[PDB]
């Protein structure tokens, strides 16, 4: 199946189509014809201009801390109540370790690329018998 | 079978057809887009009636398109493929496993599971025959098929039928 | 009509709405100490009979809720002992024609 | 509105469909019923409109014998609309294959007989399109009919419909 | 607000003054079907003066 | 229910076409001559659509009629011929 | 991949402009390139076309000055970190807006030249006219003492 | 593009209609059995898979699939899935409809409480608009919290006359956080019973009560039985939203940036799939409760966020999570800003200046700004050579134009276009082209008021980018020359340009409709020089007296 | 882009005349002339000129 | 730019409802879909390559239309059936 | 036609205030041509001064009332708290006052 | 006397300055602020909690409470308004939409 789509121009076709994008009209063109293809095009960059989960793995990470239209006194509930699902993932292992990391690559007042390098070499491996417990500071390390 | 009824139909003009004479224009492509047609409330459209008196009288320009939209009554000739009774039709067509009758219009088959198992069917006959003592099927083959079911879907007409019953296949 | 000094205890105000079709209606004297009508920004108001309410009807093409409304414990509608579904004609001064016509019903 | 299922087959017991029933209204107020023909009335009353719209296109410009009558209203229907009716070929090819009867007066007589007996109309009608002199056979085909009619009315209405029509 | 609650008021063709469901608001408009714009401050000329100059 | 419309007499409704019909049925007739429509009186070589249209309802040629709803849902009906454009 | 209709050429082999050159609206200034791996980088799901994904910064799509003082050195980690400053002369046109030191902002309506603007006896030609009207409304009056 | 012309009668909306789904109804409608909380990435690539993110949904870009409806992206509407929930649940819609109705109705017999014997209420029941029936049903029935066999006695003389099927006792609820607690008094122990059973209600036992409602309680309730019935108010299956909802950003750098709600999603299908193993599995009935609160909890975060302040449930980063009413909220959530006003096409805007050589009817426009902007024409056979010659011209000097529309969905643009020279242009095509002059067009002040600053205009092309207006026009527009700004909108058909400038054109605008005088005048400069020529003290020689006349553009040619 | 410069500001008719000669239908004898590239300090010499001569009934 | 609410209410004061339509359509979303007949709903699929217009839940093959609609409105329907709420029949059923 | 003779009193009456006999014939001194003429042109003018039926009369009235309270100020209470107020009831005094005669 | 009273005071406050309206516009805004037996303040509630077009009413900022009171009593709208027509696109039935344009063969065939 693989439900895929190349462009074409239907009145050219001498080649994978010599085909140019006018991103300020949101089109696309057979250059060599001058006829539109598509329209309204989608945007590619103001998204970006807008504003990890790779290291953090596929299950999805929550900072939950306070907010302010609240009473204290719910925010500590909050916080009582929001530690209902700390054993069901190894993810709560894998931010452990990931936060134990921090702790000494900062303490070691490391670059933020060499954390991130930290992380993906404990999430490569991450779970194996040849891993085999070792105290956590080996592994670490 | 063939049913009578008064219906109703809705067409676009272009504005390019606004010459002195439309009436009958009109009346032209009544004929040409309801006659030859199929659809799945009223299934093959056959033919019209009531060709004079016709009711049309009046019309609304539609709003975004010089289009003008106008609202047509009229008495006409259909066919309505129906379901569990018996139709001698005639085969044109056949495949493998079983033959397809042209009862008419449709195209309608029969599954060599809903032919009968004791029907003596043999694959080495150009059409492929499904015969047991006369229904040899031919160009005429004036076949007794029973319509199972017309499906009705959106507007290309399908039907299935069987032959297990007695002078069912047979005339 | 009946007319009372002072307050009504509910138990001799129970029976107020039985034997239809006759009705009982009630006044308090502070209530009914000044004519309520004689107001200047109190317009005329005038009853209509049900077929011309009808004719009304027929004439503008309402049906019967789109008219604007007057409650049942109006001053004015308590003055004229009217009921439901019954509609009053207003005469009032206008100012850019002087004399305009309206009516609302009692619902 | 509810989904409304409501599953129908049609059969000869009065089992009937909605889409098609009997009573409609006509558009302008007066009662539709259900109008149930048979092939040999089919084939007179294609015949009747297609000579009736010839003569309309004889003024406008202006101002029973199958092997010729199949061919004429055919290069009659390409003189005018299109050649795509093929299947619309199919079906006067069936009407004329198999319609009871040939001619316009036996089927005018029976038509005069059914409008004094006073019959179900889809019921007579699915008798008049099929082509068969034999009550109880017929009876053996449609266990509809098996159930409804008695075998004598049947026959008592199948022979003296049998000696008019055109046997083949 | 204001311009939300007095959206769909309508003069009509019966020149009633109506709202979307059809409720009457002015019967005949303005109470006098006449435009926002054709009027001017023009003057009565009988309200003022004496009796005897009005007579006059 | 009771063909929910009107006779042609009785209308009562003004005869003065007024504005908002004005503008519409000069762009639809505009539209339709934009589209090769046929035209309906002769012309000066004159080649906007939007002015051919205001001759064409100068000289009262206009092949439309318009529909007026009551508020029930009644309806009158009109010939732009028997309209009179004064504004 | 998809890159822009950018025109490179004002770029050179270590992937920048140079100081001094003059650029249009749509040059590019900078040239980047994905570093990824894992994505089949060269070998899968495209041509070749190696390893693009091209993260091109062009310029703002309307001014058009001259590349000055373009500098390189690495961030706080240590990268590679590129700022580059592009200078513009922006001479006065119709609706550029002034002002005094008394509120009285304004835009320039048209321009003339010497020879119909109005001039004094000792040819003193004017650079530019206000309405009088601005006087009394405003009721600025140090305006007048300044002048 | 042609938008792919379909054969379906094309009609317009006239009614619409309100009302809530059955779990059947949203079930029968669903596509997809959505299981797997992860979504994307699968082995970890693309395809993803077979739980979130299209096996049979609205696609990401470039793939036809839409469940094999093939209609790209931007024909496709998204197709609807659904989850199936381990325990019904509430909504936070119906919260305090729920507490109403279980006020309204006893549990145990599910039936109303007041039954056309008591007058009062008889006549409640016959008033209705639709609500306050309902509202004044349920202020009768806040009291008599025991069920009954047989109270009337005085709808007969005095014979009582049994209606009633149970004769329980009915609790006192209490909302609370998000659930249902009662309290049953019950006052029928050897003494005063007092023990209120302090009992949460469940959701299961709501839902079977609810169920055995009738028919002529939901129109005495006001629900409408084909459309809204108090069993589907209680959530079990859940629909889901196709990712045309809730796009995955592409965070246009390197990576996806995967949004809010799918989060969302993701977080209650993992929380279904606790308390289902939890369930299945050795259930010691102390991890339930809350297991089925968070769920709930969930569920009512996912519709809500704005609910009464004891939770905030906040997402990574500090920034909460947005719920769908605050996705829909005033202030440009979906209404306000997407449908009631909008973002548009064909609008310029610059600044404005001055100028007493336009009439008021013309307004002075840039080269640049028409050469953007354009106004299509349909080729006739009056147009036909200036047309020709317009695309000949091509799209860079100004009256050309810049796309051509043929008789199929099709847009040749002018800019590659290489044959420029070679189309011959026949009938019944689109030429869109630069805006020439006098075409009309509307313009704009921020903020409009009144009536006026939405007026037309003819254009005059000018050079020198700014806009150029007369200068009686202004005060109409409440616009000084001091840095403001005004707003262009080019109409694009001939109905709406032709009802333009019958309507919104200047001219006819003089008077005010909102105060019966002109709104218009002439100010300050000319006023002050009109005044200073009418005197009586002065004068006017020949040479000055004919340049003026010549000033005087239908001036007749007498002296 | 086609804002004009300076270039058009004086440089005679590029394809073009330097005048057209127009006639008036509004009273006898009377024609409009279109000079460009020029402005008042041409236009004021030749109008005072022209009125100063005295066979002319109007200038401007 | 921006066609707030203002504008467009000044714009129903002139009373160009064309020129309205056609700045709600034209210069923004302008979206086709189908819905069911007998729903009410937006679950049609359309093969258009095929003419198929199955409604699946209704299971019909004939009461179709196609309308225009704001991209933006389509939009609101969907998150208010997520919300679990939206019937948009054709035509009048009341008179 | 109760509500049609209702409706132009006031228009009808100052019309037959200036065309008082006595008035026109002392101080205007028509012709029997020029009375036709202006006879007309108020019955054209009239007919073309009736309000067009179709449009917004709703819409036009609000912004009517809303733009000059835009430009308006800020014992007793007035100006823009005061007509919050009376077009918000909101049964607050403020100041209750009541003349009396 | 309650609205001629109501438009007295209005008209107090708004010709304390700025002086003035014409007359008819602020007689409308009293009739349709009194057209229901009783006062009718202009709020979140008052006018908004009328028999009214549900999507006009969530056209004001109580968008989710009142969309969930509609589809909780299941009540039908009747598209007859303004915001209705434009959230769905149609042209309104307002101004020029007022009415419609229809074709007449029979003054076609009249002017050949
Ligand atoms: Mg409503
Ligand atoms: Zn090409
Ligand atoms: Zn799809
Ligand atoms: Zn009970
Ligand atoms: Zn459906």
């Amino acid at each position: 199946p693989n439900l895929n789509i190349v462009l074409t121009c239907p009145e050219c076709k001498v080649y994978p189509p010599k085909i140019v994008e006018r991103f300020s009209e949101g089109d696309v063109v057979c250059a060599l014809c001058g006829l539109v293809l598509s329209d309204k095009l989608v945007d590619t960059r103001s998204e970006w201009r807008t504003f990890n989960p790779l290291l953090d793995g596929n299950n999805l990470s929550t900072r939950i801390g306070k907010g302010e239209t609240t009473d204290m006194r719910f925010t500590k509930e909050l916080n009582k109540a929001q530690g209902k699902n700390v054993m069901d993932k190894k993810d709560n292992e894998v931010q452990a370790a990931f936060a134990k990391i921090t702790m000494l690559c900062d303490a070691a007042e490391l670059p933020k690329i060499v954390k991130d390098c930290a992380k993906e070499a404990y999430k490569l491996c991450h779970d194996e018998k040849t891993l085999k417990g070792k105290s956590m500071e080996s592994i670490m390390a | 079978m063939f049913f009578i009824k008064d219906l109703s139909l809705n067409i676009t003009l272009h504005p390019s057809f606004f010459g002195p004479r439309m009436k009958q224009y009109l009346k032209t492509k009544l004929l040409e887009e309801v006659e030859g047609s199929c659809t799945g409330k009223f299934g093959y459209i056959l033919c019209v009636l009531d060709y004079d008196n016709i009711d049309i009288q009046r019309g609304r320009i539609l709003p975004t398109d010089g289009s003008a939209e106008f609202n047509v009554k009229y008495r006409a000739v259909v066919f309505k493929p129906f379901k569990g009774e018996v139709v001698d039709g005639t085969v044109v067509s056949c495949s493998q496993h079983g033959f397809e009758v042209q009862v008419g219009p449709m195209k309608v088959f029969v599954t060599k599971h809903l032919m009968p198992q004791d029907l003596t069917f043999n694959a080495g006959s150009n059409p492929p025959s499904y015969q047991s003592s006369e229904d040899v099927i031919t160009i005429k083959s004036r076949i007794r098929v029973k319509i199972e079911g017309c499906i009705s879907q959106v507007s290309s007409i399908h039907a299935i039928g069987s032959i297990k019953e007695d002078y069912l296949g047979a005339i | 009509i009946f007319v009372y000094q002072n307050n009504i205890t509910p138990s001799a105000m129970k029976l107020v709405p039985s034997i239809p079709p006759a009705t009982i209606e009630t006044f308090n004297e502070a209530a009914l100490v000044v004519n309520i009508t004689h107001h200047e920004l109190v317009p005329k108001h005038i009853r209509l009979s049900s077929d011309e309410k009808r004719e009304l009807l027929k004439r503008y093409r309402l049906k019967e809720s789109q008219l604007p409304r007057i409650q049942r414990a109006d001053p004015v509608a308590l003055y004229l002992g009217l009921k439901r579904g019954e509609v009053v004609k207003i005469i009032r001064k206008s100012e850019t024609s002087g004399r305009y016509a309206s009516y609302r019903i009692c619902m | 509105r509810l989904k409304k299922v409501e599953e129908e087959e049609n059969a000869a017991t009065l089992q009937l469909g909605q889409e098609f029933q009997l009573k409609q209204i006509n558009h302008q107020g007066e009662e539709e019923e259900l109008i149930a023909l048979n092939l040999s009335e089919a084939r007179l009353v294609i015949k009747e409109a297609l000579v009736e719209r010839r003569r309309a296109f004889k003024r406008s410009q202006k101002k029973e014998t199958r092997e010729k009558e199949l061919e004429s209203i055919d290069v009659l229907l390409e003189q005018t609309t299109g050649g795509n009716n093929k299947d619309l070929k199919n079906t006067m090819q069936y009407l004329t294959n198999f319609s009871r009867f040939r001619d316009q007066e036996t089927v005018g007589a029976v038509i005069q007989l059914l409008k004094s007996t006073g019959l179900h109309p889809f019921e007579v009608a699915q008798l008049g399109s099929l082509a068969c002199d034999t009550a109880d056979e017929a009876k053996t085909l449609i266990p509809s009919l098996n159930n409804k009619i008695s075998d004598d009315e049947l026959e008592r209405i199948l022979k003296e419909l049998s000696n008019l029509e055109t046997l083949y | 607000r204001l311009v939300k609650a007095l959206e769909d008021i309508m003069v009509h063709y019966d020149n009633t003054t109506r709202n979307s469901l059809g409720n009457v608001i002015q019967f005949i408009y303005g109470e006098d079907g006449m435009d926002a714009a054709h009027i001017e401050k023009q003057s009565l000329d009988t309200i003022g003066g004496s009796d005897a100059a009005f007579e006059k | 229910l009771k063909e929910k419309a009107i006779p042609k007499d009785q209308r009562a409704t003004t005869p003065y076409m007024t504005k908002y019909e004005r503008a519409r049925i000069l762009g639809t007739r505009a539209l339709q001559i934009s589209m090769n429509a046929p035209v309906f009186v002769d012309l000066e070589g004159e080649t906007d659509p939007l002015r051919i249209a205001m001759k064409e309802l100068a000289e009262k040629k206009i092949p439309l009629v318009i529909r007026r709803y009551l508020p029930d849902g009644s309806f009158e009906d009109w010939s732009v011929e028997e309209l009179i454009v004064d504004l | 991949l998809r890159m822009k209709h950018g025109t490179y050429d004002k770029l050179d082999d270590d992937g920048l402009i140079a100081p001094g050159v003059r650029v249009s609206g749509e040059d590019v200034i900078i040239g980047k390139t994905t570093p990824i791996s894992p994505d089949e980088e060269e070998l899968g799901q495209r041509t070749a076309y190696h390893s693009k994904r091209d993260a091109s910064t062009p310029l703002r799509s309307t001014e058009n000055g001259i590349v000055d003082q373009v500098l390189v050195t690495t961030n706080q980690d240590g990268l590679k970190f590129v700022k580059v400053r592009v200078r513009t002369t922006k001479i006065p046109q119709i609706g550029d807006k002034f002002a005094s030191r008394h509120g009285q902002k304004g835009t320039i309506g048209i321009t003339y030249r010497r020879e119909d603007m109005p001039f004094t006896a000792e040819g003193i030609v004017p650079d530019l006219i206000i309405n009088p009207h601005a006087i009394p409304s405003r009721m600025t009056v140090a305006h007048l003492i300044e002048c | 593009v042609g938008q792919q012309y379909s054969s379906a009668p094309l009609r317009t909306v006239k009614e619409v209609q309100f009302g809530l789904f059955s779990p059947e109804e949203v079930r029968a409608i669903s596509v997809a059995k959505i299981r797997f909380p992860e979504t994307m990435d699968e082995t970890q690539t693309r395809a993803k898979i077979g739980g979130l993110n299209d096996p049979r949904l609205g696609s990401i870009d470039r793939n036809l699939k839409c469940q094999t409806c093939q209609e790209g992206m931007n024909e496709c509407p998204g197709h609807f899935g659904h989850i199936d929930l381990a325990k019904p649940v509430f909504h936070v819609g119906f919260i305090a409809k729920i507490k109403k109705v279980c006020e309204c109705v006893c549990m145990h017999c599910g039936k109303l409480l007041l039954d056309e014997h008591n007058e009062l209420m008889r006549q409640a029941l016959a008033i209705k608009d639709s609500k306050k029936r309902f509202a004044a049903i349920w202020t009768l029935c806040k009291t008599k919290m025991v069920c009954e066999t047989d109270v009337p006695s005085e709808d007969d003389p005095t014979q009582l006359v049994s209606r009633g099927g149970c004769g329980n006792t009915q609790p006192t609820i209490r909302k609370d956080g998000l659930k249902l607690v009662g309290s049953w008094k019950k006052d029928r122990a050897t003494g005063d019973a007092d023990e209120p059973e302090l009992r949460v209600l469940s959701t299961e036992e709501i839902l079977n009560i609810f169920k055995h409602i009738s028919v002529k309680d939901f129109t005495s309730l006001g629900f409408n039985e084909v459309f809204s019935r108090p069993e589907w108010m209680i959530l079990t299956c859940l629909p889901v939203p196709p990712p045309p909802v809730r796009p995955s950003i592409s965070f246009n750098e390197s990576q996806r940036g995967e949004d809010d709600l799918t989060f969302k999603l993701a977080d209650i299908l993992k929380a279904n799939i606790s308390l289902e193993t939890l369930e299945h599995n050795g259930a010691p009935h102390h991890a339930i409760e809350e297991a089925e609160s968070l769920l709930q909890f969930h569920v009512a975060t996912y519709m809500d966020n704005d609910i009464a302040g004891q939770p905030q449930a906040l997402q990574k980063s500090g920034r909460p999570v947005k719920s769908i009413r605050a996705r829909l909220k005033g202030k440009e959530g979906r209404i306000r800003g997407n449908l009631m006003g909008k973002r548009v096409d064909f609008s310029a805007r610059t600044v404005i200046s001055g100028d007493p050589n336009l009439e008021l009817d013309q307004v002075g426009v840039p080269k640049s700004i028409a050469k953007t902007l354009t106004y299509p024409e349909v080729v006739t056979p009056y147009n036909i050579d200036r047309l020709t010659q317009l695309v000949r011209n091509g799209p860079n000097e100004h009256p050309g134009a810049k796309y051509v529309i043929r008789d199929s969905g099709d847009r040749i643009d002018l800019r590659y276009s290489k044959r420029a020279g070679d189309i011959q242009l026949q009938y019944g095509w689109k030429v869109e082209r630069h805006i020439m002059d006098n075409d009309p067009v509307l313009f704009n002040r921020q903020p409009s008021l009144h009536k006026m600053s939405m007026m037309a205009h003819r254009v005059k092309v000018i050079p020198y980018s700014t806009f150029r207006l007369n200068l009686s026009v202004t005060s109409p527009y409440n616009a000084d020359f001091d840095g403001d700004e005004m707003n262009l909108h080019v109409p694009q058909s001939e109905e709406t340009r032709a009802e333009l400038s019958q309507l919104c054109a200047v001219p006819l605008q003089i008077v005010s409709p909102q105060s019966n005088k002109p709104c218009m005048g002439i100010v300050q400069d000319t006023l002050c020089g009109i005044r200073k020529l009418t005197l009586r003290d002065t004068f006017i020689e020949l040479d000055q007296v004919l340049n003026m006349l010549y000033w005087v553009p239908d001036w007749d040619g007498v002296i | 882009m086609n804002a004009p410069d300076r270039f058009e500001l004086f440089l005679l008719g590029e394809g073009e005349s330097k005048l057209k000669i127009d006639p008036d239908t509004k009273a006898p004898n009377a024609v409009v002339i279109t000079f460009e590239k020029e402005d008042h300090t041409l236009g004021n010499l030749i109008r005072a000129e022209l009125l100063n001569d005295r066979k002319v009934l109007f200038a401007a | 730019l921006r066609f707030g609410e203002m504008e467009r209410d000044c714009m129903i004061a002139h009373g160009a409802a064309s020129f309205l339509k056609e700045r709600l359509m034209e210069a923004s979303d302008a979206f086709r879909v189908h819905i069911c007949g007998i729903c009410g709903l937006m679950t049609v699929i359309a093969k258009l390559n095929h003419n198929q217009f199955e409604c699946k839940g209704c299971d019909n093959k004939i009461d179709i239309y196609q309308i225009h609609i704001p991209y933006a409105a389509k939009l609101l329907f969907q998150e208010l059936m997520a919300m679990n709420i939206p019937r948009l029949y054709t035509d009048r059923s009341r008179d | 036609q109760n509500a049609q003779r209702d409706a132009v009193t006031l228009f009808c009456c100052l019309l037959r205030s200036r065309l008082a006999t006595r008035r026109v014939l002392q101080e205007y001194r028509l012709t029997k041509q020029a009375f036709d003429w202006v006879l007309s042109n108020i019955e054209a003018q009239f007919l073309r001064s009736v309000v067009h039926p179709g449009e917004m009369v709703g819409v036009l009235a609000a912004q009517s009332i809303g733009e000059p309270a835009t430009q308006m100020t800020l014992k007793v209470t007035s100006g823009v708290p005061r007509l919050k107020e009376i077009l918000n009831v909101a049964k607050n005094m403020k100041t209750p006052s009541l003349t009396v005669y | 006397a309650g609205r001629a009273a109501l438009y007295k005071e209005v008209y107090n406050v708004i010709a304390s300055d700025g002086s003035y309206v014409n007359y008819r516009h602020m007689a409308l805004l009293v009739d349709v602020m009194t057209t229901q037996g009783g006062l009718t303040s202009v709020t979140r509630h008052g006018f908004n909690r009328s028999n009214t077009g549900a999507l006009m009413r969530c056209s004001f900022e109580e968008t989710v409470e009142i969309l969930f009171e509609a589809g909780a009593s299941a009540e039908l709208d009747d598209c007859r308004g303004v915001s209705e027509n434009v959230i769905l696109g149609q042209m309104a039935p307002i101004g020029t939409g007022a009415f419609d344009v229809m074709i007449d063969e029979e003054s076609l065939v009249k002017y050949m």
